[PDB]
């Protein structure tokens, strides 16, 4: 989901609380900031919300 | 027979009949008097059928109005459509019709699905439609949207630039000087740098796509010029004079605007009419709205039975809704209301109060197994025992 | 300038006196605490000078009948 | 000797109350015994009431079924905190001082509150409002103004723990538990006059009785043994929390007698009030529920009340009554609008019991002599004393030589027996009427034709159910209030529900129609078909050619108005005004003008009726239709109920008669158009769809002013639906042109029979367009509805515009277009009963109460007032004209006629 | 004086219930039928003995 603030979050079922989306990518191993931009495109408004 | 010979004779002879009745026969009487001749004989004839009618016409006592009521308004609902209508027209704003028109009245919810209001104009500008515009400007709620011919949105250089048409500034009365000054004396920490029929904005030198976004649609969406929490308004022309139909809801703002005619002036949310006019005005208000939803569909229900609601919803000053929030919720009967709920601390309420269930209603009799107190359930006999 | 009485959805309002009071009290066998209630806050109650405990008589308008009275109180 | 409960005032019950109401002091935790038997002192005893069978109550004598059981009371060692009223005894501790137990409050103080109080008593919630305020004003408080002493905070530990917060020495802060003893001593010193503003009655709820000192015991009766398959008595949880309780409080007291610890004593306080708070209520609020033998929660007091299906909610139900049947119905004119067709198998069911009187006591004899197989039967006879026997064929010969006065015999359903007529859903007031029985055979409910709309009943499977009263005053009351005859004007409009529907109206019009003409023999034959009594006919008007004489529907018709009748109005075949207004003129000019003058004046769009003579226009709806029914609400309202009832009972078959044997169809070519009005419905069409791609090719090109309510593209759909709209309208107004009277669809149409003008053009000219929730079509692939069409277009074809009618035949993708619009049609039927019934329902809880009082008040079922003189004018809306307290108009012309005639 | 129809009602289903019970007809009435018309017909024929109490 993406919040009114501009906020990314994930809801995985397990977890009773959602999670910050940098934070969900960071722990599948995808760590570096500029990987994490680049996995989901490079379009540069899309890079500057992210 | 002179006039006032028949409204002696009216007084004298019907005076038990209500100041409508009464006046309604004299008029008739008078003008079939002026067309036929008529002597005193067939007057006093005419009366005493017009009083011997009214007298059969009274409702007897033991009569169970509330339950007919109920009835008549509920069985014309089921024939009456059920929203799922877009209905598009021109010079009309849309408004809730239907059931869920009449099931937001009836619940009295507190802000309706789409208010709106209908504003009269005074003797000055009721006859001409370039008045009723300038009252309209008075009360359009104008925005830079609707100012707008288009709007471009580039959001990759920082800037926005909004095309503003020439016909609907006219339309409102403003100008691109007297905006942009409206404008930056609301948005104090902007920059404006406008160039012929564009605005030209700056949030005051912003970094992030998304600040810039919420700047530019803040300016957009900003009131110049208006009443708050007004939108699009049509002023048409019924019967002979001009009429302002508009949207949105300021009933007790618009009463000030020079122009308008506060005697006439009425709007869609009965809450605001309760809170400016009073609670007389809500009752009334109530059912004109109930009879025009009504009228729409083309059913036709009398109207004392909408008085009767109307008349048992604002029973304590206040507008409540019928249903169990305010009115079957508060049920005096602690019986009636025992088979209504889940807990059981309203029998213990009641027994510290010391409240008394008067058995007058259907519920606790009907459980009891005693006679309704309705109708048959209310007479009482008497016989002298000698017969033949 | 303008008053709410001048509005078409207003009727007009009236206060009773005792003598009237109590005679209409006495007509239908009701005590006060029976008839409908207006809150003190309405604007009718604030153009006219009543007080808490009063009886207001309001002359509807009636598409029936034309003329109809009507009787509130008035509480906090 | 028997009287009705007035009225029901709840309050506390004291303790001395109790002790007295009580008969035995249970003491001993014994159960049934094991030989069944209830043991001395026991929770069951025989003071209790026995519902066991073959033993006595010791109390009043009562065997079991006969004795109602009577209660019984535990003498508690200590004080018990009452779960309902923790919250309430924890509220008023907050507002009385610690010391004099008064309320914390000023005296003017007092006497403000006293008055609001009186003023706001009727208003619960305003009362409790009150009540919360005085509460948080005593409460704020911390000295007492009339002692001046600290009141120590007051803490509520739920369910039934009460804390004071005390400040020692060293000005800590230390919870203090207040025993139940201290807070009765707390409550008893309160005043009489303090307790209305703290919310209590001096009279039946006192303060000090919400610590409970006595436990009433229930009944037995109350708490029964339901035994179990295997014989074992299953015991009431009420019975084991009861043993629970006798025993823990035997054990506080001997433990009490012996000086023990205070410790060991407040451990069986606690546990008598825990056990105390789960018997009142085991769902408790921070109460842990009390397991059964079996580990369920048992079901207790508080659980035995507040069920759906418990005393509460559960005894207002629908359950199969006695006396009742259901079948499906089939129609039948040939009987009374106030009679009911009964199938003779369920006639030999549906008894009713008949009292044996002097004046029929034959025909109870031949009835019972009859036996229970041939129809005019019995088959239950009861003695004066009250045994039931049934009749059979063994003692069939005898019960009738023996059956004199004072017997009573349930005899089989016969004509002329009043019965209750229902079909569900029932909506409206009209949905439950009476109607006299007609016993015939074959298996169906016969129902009158003109009746089906109130009950709003098809003969296509529909079934109704109907009771049978059988008590005297039910019959009565069934007979005077419910009757068929008394229903005819409806309560909701002030117009006639009960008329003609389909052919009443169509062979009215026929009979009626201008140029009709009638033969001797159909006269006769209508005339003796219709039941009106005549014996010669009128004079004929007009000769056949060969020389038989001839009879106009006018005069055969007006042989059935009343004598003295005179109305006149405008019906629904008005097409040329002009005439009408000629008439109008003439009529106003004279008010009784020769008869000869009209007949050349004569209009069958202009309805006129001289002293019963139908001098003008013809017979449609607004005769006497569903609604508008003109002649039927004047005889209604002026000749009686009865003379109406005739009336219609004459009418409904005259016009069955002439319609059945003048013979009226309908077949393809009702629907055939001339090549003249289908090229103009052709050109309509290529105009409309040329005016909407242009349209488009404006919107595309970027030439559209958007009004400020709609975008461009809602601009676009906005202007395109109103076209189409118009167009629709053009080509349907060009059908009805080409299509003459004498065809029996239009004749069906324009008289209000059935069907609507839009029927006709959408069979014959054009169908329309299609929309779902009033917007054009546009739910499928992306960017086209099907997958015919080009993706991103606009046009008037694409997007639900039909241009073939039924008689031509759709294309597939129009026929797809109209399955949308006819699901959503289905959709929203679906639903809208529901929410109707709903509202419906919100509606009558509200206002089922109300009742006009014998002084024309309305008042509210707490006493308040709701209305004077009910509706304004005290007139009710079924003998209000239509709206209107009296018409004085037609008062004015029926006086002026009668006396100037 | 106007008898409401619940108040005929009423009337009407206490002397059929006194006639039932053994009560004797103040009319001639026609052989062969039920207590309920035979109330009828008494109070067609306005010979009724139950009067109403009115408050
Ligand atoms: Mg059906
Ligand atoms: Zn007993
Ligand atoms: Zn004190």
């Amino acid at each position: 989901e993406r919040r009114k603030d501009g906020i990314l979050y994930v809801d995985i079922p397990n977890v009773p609380k959602p999670v910050k989306f940098v934070y969900v990518m960071r722990a599948l191993g995808l760590e570096r900031d500029k990987d994490i931009v680049e996995a989901v495109g490079n379009d540069p408004e899309v890079q500057q919300i992210m | 027979v002179s006039l006032s010979t028949i409204k002696s004779l009216i007084e004298k002879k019907g005076a038990n009949l209500p100041e409508n009745v009464k006046s309604e026969l004299y008029e008739k009487l008078k003008k079939y008097n002026e067309k036929y001749k008529l002597t005193k004989a067939e007057i006093e004839a005419i009366i005493d059928d017009v009083v011997k009618e009214y007298e059969r016409a009274l409702v007897e006592p033991g009569e169970p109005v509330g339950t007919v009521a109920a009835q008549s308004i509920g069985e014309p609902s089921t024939q009456m459509t059920l929203n799922t209508f877009h209905y598009a027209g021109v010079a009309e704003i849309n408004v809730t019709l239907g059931l869920p028109r009449i099931i937001e009245i009836v619940d009295a919810r507190k802000n309706p699905s789409t208010p709106m209001m209908t504003v009269y104009l005074d003797e000055e500008h009721r006859y001409d439609r370039a008045k009723a515009e300038e009252v309209a400007r008075r009360i359009e709620g104008t925005t830079l949207e609707n100012l707008a011919r288009s709007t471009t949105l580039d959001l990759i250089n920082f800037e926005f630039i909004v095309e503003i048409d020439p016909e609907r500034l006219e339309r409102s009365g403003l100008t691109m000087e007297k905006v942009v000054k409206k404008l930056e004396s609301s948005f104090k920490s902007a920059e404006f740098e406008v160039d012929g029929y564009t605005l030209i904005v700056r949030p005051k030198k912003a970094d992030k796509i998304s600040d810039l976004r919420r700047f530019a649609e803040k300016i957009k969406k900003h009131r110049l010029k208006g009443l708050s929490g007004v939108g699009k308004t049509i002023v048409r022309k019924e019967g002979d004079e001009y009429v302002i139909y508009t949207e949105g809801s300021n009933f007790k703002q618009v009463l000030k605007v020079p122009g308008v005619d506060p005697t006439r002036t009425r709007t869609n949310n009965i809450h605001e009419i309760a809170e400016v006019l009073g609670i007389e005005a809500a009752r009334n208000a109530i059912i004109d709205e109930i009879v025009s939803t009504m009228q729409e569909q083309g059913l036709e229900v009398d109207i004392r039975h909408i008085m009767l609601v109307a008349d048992m919803m604002t029973l304590d000053g206040i507008v409540r809704p019928i249903g169990r929030h305010g009115v079957v919720g508060e049920k005096s009967s602690v019986l009636a209301r025992a088979a209504f709920e889940i807990t059981v601390q309203h029998l213990f309420e009641a027994a510290e109060k010391g409240e008394v269930d008067n058995l007058n209603g259907v519920i606790e009799n009907v459980l009891i197994g005693q006679p309704v107190p309705v109708g048959t359930g209310m007479v009482k006999l008497t016989m002298k025992l000698p017969l033949r | 300038e303008f008053s709410i009485f001048d509005h078409v959805l207003v009727p007009e309002h009236r206060v009773l006196s005792e003598e009237e009071k109590k005679a209409l009290l006495e007509k239908y066998k009701i005590t006060l605490a029976q008839l409908p209630q207006i809150k003190a806050s309405d604007p009718a109650v604030k153009a006219l000078g009543a007080k808490p405990g009063d009886v207001i008589e309001i002359k509807r308008k009636s598409p029936t009948a034309g003329v109809y009275y009507y009787y509130r109180v008035v509480v906090e | 000797m028997k009287k009705v409960i007035g009225s029901i005032e709840f309050g506390i019950l004291s303790p001395q109350e109790i002790r007295k109401m009580s008969a035995v002091e249970v003491t001993v935790p014994d159960t049934y015994d094991d030989d069944g038997y209830p043991i001395e002192g026991g929770v069951m005893d025989k003071r209790m009431g026995v519902i066991d069978p073959g033993l006595r109550c010791e109390t009043c004598g009562g065997r079991a079924g006969e004795c109602p059981g009577h209660f019984g009371h535990i003498e508690l060692a200590r004080p018990v905190i009452h779960v309902g009223f923790a919250k309430t005894i924890y509220r008023i501790l907050e507002s009385t001082c610690r010391e004099c137990g008064r309320i914390k409050l000023t005296d003017e103080e007092i006497e403000e509150y006293m008055k609001k109080i009186e003023l706001a008593r009727n208003r619960r919630s305003e009362f409790n409002e009150i009540i919360k305020e005085i509460h948080k004003k005593a409460k704020e408080r911390m000295v007492c103004p009339h002692c001046g002493a600290p009141q120590y905070p007051i803490k509520f530990e739920k369910p039934t723990i009460y804390w004071e917060i005390r400040k020692d020495e060293q000005g800590n802060e230390y919870r203090h538990r207040l025993m139940p003893t201290e807070v009765r001593d707390w409550l008893e010193k309160i005043p009489d006059k303090d307790l209305p503003l703290l919310g209590l009655d001096p009279e039946k709820s006192r303060p000090e009785w919400m610590v409970l000192t006595v436990l009433p015991v229930p009944p037995v009766t109350a708490r029964p043994s339901i035994t179990l398959e295997t014989g074992i008595r299953a015991e009431d949880d009420l019975t084991h929390k009861l043993v629970d309780i006798i025993r823990i409080n035997n054990r506080l007291k001997q433990n009490i007698e012996a000086g023990a610890p205070q410790l060991i004593i407040e451990d069986l306080w606690d546990l008598l009030q825990y056990h105390v708070t789960t018997y009142i209520n085991n769902e408790a609020p921070g109460v842990p529920p009390a397991k059964h033998k079996s580990g369920r929660p048992l079901k207790t007091l508080a659980q035995r009340l507040k069920g759906k299906e418990g005393r509460f909610r559960g005894n207002l139900s629908g359950k199969r009554v006695n006396f009742s049947a259901r079948t499906v119905i089939s129609p039948d004119p040939m009987i009374s609008i106030n009679e009911v067709g009964v199938p003779v198998e369920v006639a030999m069911e549906l008894t009713v019991p008949e009292k044996v009187t002097e004046f029929n006591i034959e025909r109870l004899r031949k009835m019972v002599l009859n036996g229970p197989d041939k129809y005019p039967g019995a088959n239950y006879v009861i003695d004066p004393e009250g045994r039931r026997r049934r009749i059979m064929d063994s003692n069939k010969e005898t019960l009738a030589n023996q059956l004199d006065i004072g017997w009573t015999v349930e005899r089989h359903l016969m004509d002329g027996d009043i019965v209750l007529f229902n079909r569900q859903p029932s909506l409206h007031r009209m949905s439950i009427m009476a109607h006299r029985v007609r016993v015939m055979p074959y298996r169906t409910f016969r129902l009158n034709l003109a009746v089906c709309p109130p009950y709003n009943a098809d003969f296509d499977g529909d079934e109704m159910n109907l009771h049978v009263p059988q008590t005297e005053e039910a019959q009565a009351e069934a007979r005077i209030l419910m009757e068929v005859q008394n229903h005819i004007i409806s309560p909701r409009y002030g117009g006639p529900i009960i008329g003609g529907i389909q052919d009443h109206i169509s062979g009215g019009y026929l009979l009626t129609r201008e140029g009709a003409y009638f033969t001797r023999d159909e006269v006769e034959q209508m005339l003796m078909f219709a039941g009106v009594d005549i014996t010669e006919l009128p004079e004929p008007d007009k000769y056949d050619e060969n020389g038989n004489p001839l009879w106009s529907g006018k005069t055969i018709f007006s042989l059935l108005l009343p004598e003295d009748l005179t109305v006149w109005y405008r019906n629904k075949l008005c097409d040329e005004p002009e005439r009408c207004e000629a008439l109008e003129k003439l009529i106003e000019e004279k008010l009784m003008p020769d008869p000869e003058e009209v007949r050349k004046l004569a209009y069958d769009g202009f309805v006129y009726i001289q002293n019963g003579k139908l001098l003008s226009g013809a017979i449609d709806k607004k005769a006497y239709g569903r609604e508008d029914g003109i002649i039927l609400d004047l005889i209604v309202r002026e000749y009686g109920v009865e003379r109406a009832r005739q009336f219609l009972d004459q009418v409904t078959k005259l016009t069955i008669w002439v319609i059945t044997h003048k013979g009226f169809t309908t077949g393809i070519d009702d629907e055939d158009l001339p090549e003249e009005a289908r090229d103009r419905i052709r050109e309509i069409i290529r105009e409309a769809e040329e005016r909407v791609n242009k349209l488009i090719e404006a919107y595309k090109r970027g030439e559209l002013e958007p009004l400020p309510g709609k975008s461009l593209e809602d601009t676009l759909e906005s202007l395109i639906m109103a076209v189409l709209a118009e167009a629709r309208d053009n080509a349907g107004a060009v059908a009805e042109k080409y299509l003459g009277m004498d065809n029996h669809t239009v004749i069906m149409a324009k008289t209000g029979a059935r069907g609507k003008i839009l029927n006709i053009t959408q069979m014959a000219a054009l169908l329309g367009q299609q929309s779902i929730r009033g917007k054009r079509l546009y739910r499928g692939f992306r960017g086209r509805v099907l997958s015919h069409f080009k993706p991103g277009d606009l046009g008037a074809r694409a997007k639900g515009f039909v241009v073939n009618s039924y008689k031509s035949g759709l294309t597939p993708q129009e026929y797809f277009f109209h399955a949308m619009g006819g699901r959503e049609g289905l959709v929203d039927t679906a639903v809208r009963t529901a929410q109707s019934g709903y509202m419906q329902r919100r509606l009558i809880n509200a206002l089922q109460d109300l009742k006009v009082e014998y002084d024309g008040t309305v008042r509210s079922p707490e006493g308040i007032i709701v209305q004077f003189k009910y509706g304004e004018d005290g007139v009710d809306p079924m003998k209000s004209w239509r709206g209107k307290t009296v018409d004085v108009d037609r008062i004015i012309v029926r006086t002026l006629l009668k006396m100037r005639g | 004086f106007k008898y409401t129809r619940f108040e005929k009602a009423r009337i009407i289903g206490a002397r059929a219930l006194q006639i039932s019970m053994g009560a004797p007809v103040l009319i001639d009435v026609p052989p062969g039928i039920t207590p309920l018309e035979a109330a009828i017909l008494e109070f067609e024929k306005g010979v009724i003995p139950i009067t109403v109490i009115r408050p």
